[PDB]
């Protein structure tokens, strides 16, 4: 899930690595 | 912290020598000392987590995502080791999992974390920790099962109450949440000082009508949380201009304010076009924001990214968007349509970052019956006029017309972050 209009997510970025 | 074995006692003056040359920072020196330990003594245990951590070390040295995918299959070689002490196997394996989920291996986290759970069925910290591992990969459903068991054994760990609440407040259950939030927080335990708890025990507590919601917002801004009581967004750089509306000429965005309110009659065309021959590409709101009615959007951009499908159904609209990449590069916003109709209302609510705002096209807005408040303020919309407001304040959407109400959604960068920072910041 995406961080759109709200902070319902527990994170909303994504880790790839460095 | 027992991390030696009966034979790695024997040989703890030269594991130990290594283990200093690491901590000088001597790392290839430290990598080659490990390495001829690990010669000599292929089961040594300590020496396979010295040689671990040095390409861990590495790794962080080169920013190096193939030399830390060595450092966690050597995590996981100690593990398989005859004679591992129980504290060594445990460092050794947390930090496998912690890295992969680094790299974003969090399918590989998680079978990382199972074991851990397997291996101390006792420890109450690691059953947290394979919570986390599934609230990362978005799984809910085994998150809200492992802190259920959890809270079967240890009532009062403060870890599994918050997060526990948090899964609650995120499936709706309001109330539920409101208890697990609040003495989560109100246990002080590692883990629980938590912005995103903070935030939403006080929406729990807005929704129910609970006055004492602001007084959770405050304690959060005391303790770094939030900007502000209003501003309330938790992925922020610290020090951009805070204030909830905006004029275009104080945004600098003036060309696109421009472009969009002479070419607003194309962008309009076109979201109704769709909503006559392709309805279904505006999808409903569904981060659990609407308090009731019918909120729907449809998405041009999101996270910098052009949809191309979707912008088959406004072509022109994405045409004209594509000149200004202050928009069409914000990868902390998106660019959509969005649809309310009558007897709908937007819980108050805050986005995730500070680093953008939030421009509104006007395109069908119904004479009476429709306001948008942020913060303290709250304003109406025109056809064919931009209004800004920084969504990262608390704000708050009535729709009480006699028809549908139709809008362009156009999030920029805050004027004030660098080229830089918009090249690096991790998208949202
Ligand atoms: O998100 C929408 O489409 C409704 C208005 C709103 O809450 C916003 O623009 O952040
Ligand atoms: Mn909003």
């Amino acid at each position: 899930g995406k961080c759109k209009d709200g902070l319902g997510e527990y994170t909303c970025t994504s880790l790839e690595g460095f | 912290p027992k991390l030696l074995n009966k034979f790695d006692k024997t040989i703890k003056a030269e594991l130990d020598a290594a283990e200093k040359l690491r901590k000088r920072g001597k790392i290839e020196e430290a990598v080659n000392a490990f390495k001829e330990l690990v010669r000599k003594y292929p089961q040594s245990p300590r020496a396979r987590y010295g040689k671990a951590q040095c390409e861990d070390d590495l790794a962080e040295k080169r920013r190096s995502n193939e030399v830390l995918r060595g450092a966690i299959e050597t995590y996981q070689e100690v593990a398989s080791l005859p004679d591992v002490p129980a504290d060594l196997l445990k460092l050794s394996l947390k930090r496998r999992s912690d890295r992969q989920q680094f790299l974003g291996h969090m399918r590989g986290s998680l079978l990382t974390l199972q074991r851990l759970v397997q291996l101390f069925p006792n420890d109450t910290s690691l059953k947290n920790d394979l919570g986390v591992g599934y609230l990362l990969i978005g799984d809910n459903d085994n998150a809200k099962k492992v802190y259920e068991e959890v809270l079967s054994v240890t009532p009062n760990d403060g870890f599994a109450k918050v997060h526990y609440g948090f899964i609650l407040k995120a499936q709706n259950k309001i109330a539920e949440s409101i208890p697990y939030l609040k003495e989560g927080i109100e246990s002080g335990d590692p883990g629980t000082d938590d912005g995103r708890f903070y935030f939403h025990l006080g929406d729990a507590m807005q929704r129910v009508g609970n006055k004492e919601a602001y007084k959770w917002y405050e304690l959060g801004h005391k303790r770094g949380h939030f900007a502000s009581v209003w501003q309330r967004s938790l992925y922020n750089v610290n020090g951009l201009k805070a204030q909830p509306w905006w004029t275009p000429k104080e945004t600098g965005y003036t060309e696109l304010v421009k472009s969009l309110e002479r070419n607003w009659k194309l962008i309009r065309d076109e979201g109704l076009a769709v909503m006559d021959k392709a309805k279904g590409l505006f999808l409903p709101e569904d981060e659990n924001l609407r308090e009731k009615g019918d909120w729907s959007q449809f998405t041009l951009w999101q996270q910098g990214r052009r949809n191309e499908n979707a912008c088959k159904g406004a072509p022109k609209t994405c045409t004209l968007l594509e000149k200004f990449p202050e928009t069409t590069g914000c990868r902390r916003g998106q660019i959509k349509y969005s649809i309310m109709h009558p007897g709908t209302h937007v819980w108050p609510h805050t986005g995730p970052t500070n680093c953008r705002l939030r421009m509104h096209l006007g395109l069908v807005i119904p004479k009476e019956g429709c306001k948008i408040r942020c913060a303290n303020e709250t304003k109406t919309w025109e056809e064919g006029k931009v209004l800004i407001f920084d969504d990262s304040f608390e704000h708050e959407v009535w729709q009480d017309a006699s028809s549908f109400q139709l809008i362009f959604i156009v999030d920029v960068w805050h004027p004030e972050l660098t080229p830089q920072q918009r090249r690096s910041l991790p998208a949202i």
